[PDB]
């Protein structure tokens, strides 16, 4: 469920999430669900220098490590709306993956939005 | 009086098994809602020690409700001695309504928000009979809801225990069966014809609410479409915006999303759905009050999570909290600063933030595109939905 490659001038590699549109941002990546959805999933791929807070929840991932956070607001009849907030060790540096969608059934797996962060690289 | 005699009478007797009881009891509430003097005949009863003596014996839960709801709702400077006297009866049979779809709401909490609502469909227009209009009969797919077919959510019979495990576990297919139906909204507008699009929203409104209270109302259970315009009215917008967000919400529902929208909202996990004709979120109703014109302040700190979750799956409770929070949604947006919502601003060019202020007979067609974005999602945080707005403008255009 990737296809195209994309890469940052400053050195991040992750793959376009097939049905997404891409765009660079700043310091990465921002990918928007394809379509007129109702509820559209939003993702954003990004380098990082400074350190994840403290004492943020950790999980395995791949290899193993990442710290994440997940937030969740008002939203509206489609459900609350769920941000994910996830950073990876990247040498001395972070590769952070941040994620939006609305559900009405609890907390998301966001599963693409780990896999996008898995296969993410510098 | 005439009507106190006859139950008088009807009560002279003790009763011999669960049909007896049941015929008398049918006969008893047709003789309470065909009464011209509700409020004398409960006087008159209450004087015999009848008033207790009634409300003792109509045992199965299904006719206590019927009778509670009828007196609740026909009574007025007597309601008090009628609720007296449910109390006091109460003390021994203390099961009273409590049990099925009911099981959210204390007995008393039964017959106050019955009372609650009678008064406010008088005062709000709203307490007059509707027509016995036509339901859809799907059961699947879009359009298969409430909405089109009048199968209140709470009747629906339960998800699967198994199913259940597998909705936590977020197991695809199952997820699948129970969500939102559409993907594509303009593909399945273009499979409608404006006829088609006509009929849904003559089904949609013209049939009877699909109420918990039936027997709160004078007569049978007003049609949706007065409800909406009794709204309209209350929180100054127009039934056929109110009827575009609905049609909307119900083309993307089905049978089976209600059937879990109402369950997980009252199951262990307290699910923070978004339920009924307008699709309002267990939580947002709490948070922002949305029952308040319908119910008084003392019922309303006493309801449970629960409670709540099933009132917004009663039709009038759910067109009152749906229209609150349209108006809340379009104030909120006459509060905001332009320049700050950019991409708002791209999206909908002639959107006008003061005229939200007002009715929208006055709104740019794109304050309602924009409302639209801003009811699915969060409001008025920049973040929209790329389609929801043409989804209900379409609706709309039908209105
Ligand atoms: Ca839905
Ligand atoms: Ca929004
Ligand atoms: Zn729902």
């Amino acid at each position: 469920d990737f296809d195209k490659t994309l890469t940052h001038p400053n050195g991040l590699v992750v793959e376009r999430p097939v049905g997404f549109d891409a765009r660079r941002s700043a310091e990465g990546f921002r990918f928007d669900e394809g379509g007129k959805l109702r509820n559209p999933r939003q993702l954003e791929v990004q380098r990082q220098d400074a350190p994840p807070p403290p004492d943020l929840a950790s999980r395995r991932l791949g290899d193993g490590e990442a710290r994440y956070k997940v937030e969740e607001d008002d939203g509206g009849s489609a459900g609350s709306e769920y941000r994910l907030w996830a950073a990876k060790p990247a040498g001395a540096r972070w590769i952070v993956v941040s994620a939006s969608e609305q559900s009405e059934d609890g907390e998301p797996t966001f599963a693409l939005a780990w896999a996008l962060l898995e296969r993410a690289r510098l | 009086t005439a009507t106190s005699d006859l139950i008088e009478s009807l009560i002279s007797y003790s009763w011999d098994d669960w049909q007896v009881t049941r015929q008398e009891a049918r006969r008893v509430i047709a003789a309470i809602r065909n009464d011209n003097v509700p409020d004398a005949t409960i006087a008159a009863l209450d004087k015999s020690g009848s008033l207790i003596k009634l409300f003792q014996r109509v045992g199965p839960p299904e006719l206590a409700r019927s009778l509670i709801a009828s007196i609740a709702g026909r009574t007025t400077m007597q309601r008090y001695q009628a609720r007296n006297a449910l109390i006091r009866s109460l003390i021994n049979n203390p099961l009273g309504t409590q049990t099925d779809n009911w099981i959210y709401f204390p007995t008393i909490t039964f017959f106050d928000i019955c009372a609650d609502l009678a008064d406010a469909a008088g005062r709000l227009g709203f307490a007059a009979a509707g027509a016995t209009g036509v339901a859809s009969q799907a059961i699947q797919g879009p359009f298969s809801g409430v909405g089109a077919t009048g199968v209140n959510p709470t009747d629906l019979p339960s998800i699967a225990f198994g199913d259940q495990l597998k909705l936590l576990n977020k197991d695809p297919a199952t997820v699948t069966k129970y969500s939102n139906p559409l993907g594509d909204l303009g593909a399945y507008l273009s499979q409608l014809s404006p006829q088609d699009k006509l009929n849904q929203a003559q089904t949609l409104v013209g049939q009877p609410i699909s109420t918990l209270f039936p027997d709160a109302y004078p007569g049978n259970p007003p049609s949706r479409a007065k409800v909406m315009s009794a709204a309209a009215r209350k929180y100054d917008l127009t039934p056929q915006l109110i009827g575009a967000i609905i049609l909307a919400e119900q083309r993307d529902q089905t049978r089976d999303e209600d059937a879990k929208d109402y369950q997980a909202a009252v199951s262990i996990k307290s699910a923070n759905t978004s339920i009924g004709l307008g699709q309002v979120v267990v939580s947002t109703a709490i948070k922002y009050e949305l029952f308040t014109d319908l119910l008084g302040q003392p019922v309303r700190r006493g309801l449970s999570r629960k409670a709540v979750a099933t009132l917004l799956a009663s039709d009038e409770f759910n067109i009152f909290a749906t229209a609150r929070y349209i108006r809340y949604v379009a104030n909120l947006a006459s509060q905001q600063d332009l320049r700050k919502l950019p991409k708002t601003r791209g999206a909908f060019p002639s959107i006008d933030l003061r005229a939200y202020a007002g009715n929208p007979r006055n709104w740019p067609r794109d304050n309602v595109r924009a409302l639209a974005s801003e009811y699915t999602s969060r409001p008025w945080d920049d973040n929209l939905s790329p389609g929801w707005p043409m989804f209900v403008d379409d609706a709309y255009a039908t209105f």
